[PDB]
């Protein structure tokens, strides 16, 4: 993967790519996650959105969409997340 | 845009809403050292590496990390290696380099810098990788 974004000039995919390795060894390292911040990363965001929703990360689907700032989606999908927490 | 203030610009531009007048606004914003106008235009752009990039910048300290990240960011990096060289702390453009991928500079710069020897080693051994395939 280093290679292959070493290969052609990216540095937000080998961001995230460090990000991962560093990641691995300690947490659980979902691949639900990294798959849809990979779509993200292009233009196309639905499929990523049905990424995060397909296993369980609505919570940080609507933390990752709230960044870009037309909040009126991310209540959308808030609507249907719920918040795991106490 | 060289001449009147920030908000009537996004003003004036926000009737047009092109992609290229947003890049060049957002580019101004930034050259500034203003960050609220660049991530306002680059949410009008609707672009998420662009903002996860601003995200990235927001958590710094000093007021010229900034400068060469941003202008590493765009598409050059001798200005960038220079205000490091300037601001000194060598080891973050060696940093840099390596984690661009360019090997033979980063050859270049160990050789009769440091002197040690299991970076020059783990280096050349890459080098000479990237020559092989």
């Amino acid at each position: 993967a280093r290679k292959c974004y070493t290969r052609i000039k990216k540095l937000d995919f080998i961001y995230l790519l460090e990000k991962a390795e560093k990641d691995f060894k300690k947490n659980t390292f979902v691949e639900g996650f990294y798959q849809g911040e990979i779509y993200a990363l292009q233009t196309k965001f639905y499929e990523a959105e049905n990424a995060l929703t397909k296993s369980n990360l609505a919570s940080q689907a609507k933390e990752m969409w709230i960044i870009l700032k037309e909040f009126d989606k991310a209540m959308r999908i808030t609507d249907t997340g719920a918040s795991p927490i106490n | 845009l060289y001449k009147k203030s920030m908000q009537e610009m996004f003003i004036v531009i926000k009737q047009h809403d092109n992609d290229c007048l947003w890049r060049v606004y957002a580019k101004k914003a930034l050259e500034d050292n203003d960050f609220d106008s660049a991530e306002n235009a680059f949410v009008q752009c609707k672009d998420y590496a662009s903002l996860k990039f601003l995200q990235r910048v927001r958590e710094l300290d000093d007021r010229e990390r900034q400068r060469a990240e941003i202008q590493c960011y765009f598409n050059k990096v001798e200005e960038a290696e220079e205000i490091y060289n300037k601001i000194e702390r060598r080891d973050l453009s060696i940093q840099m380099r390596m984690k661009l991928g360019d090997w033979a500079q980063v050859v270049d710069q160990i050789r009769e810098g440091t002197g040690q020897d299991v970076e020059l080693q783990k280096a050349r051994l890459e080098l000479g990788n990237y020559y092989a395939e």
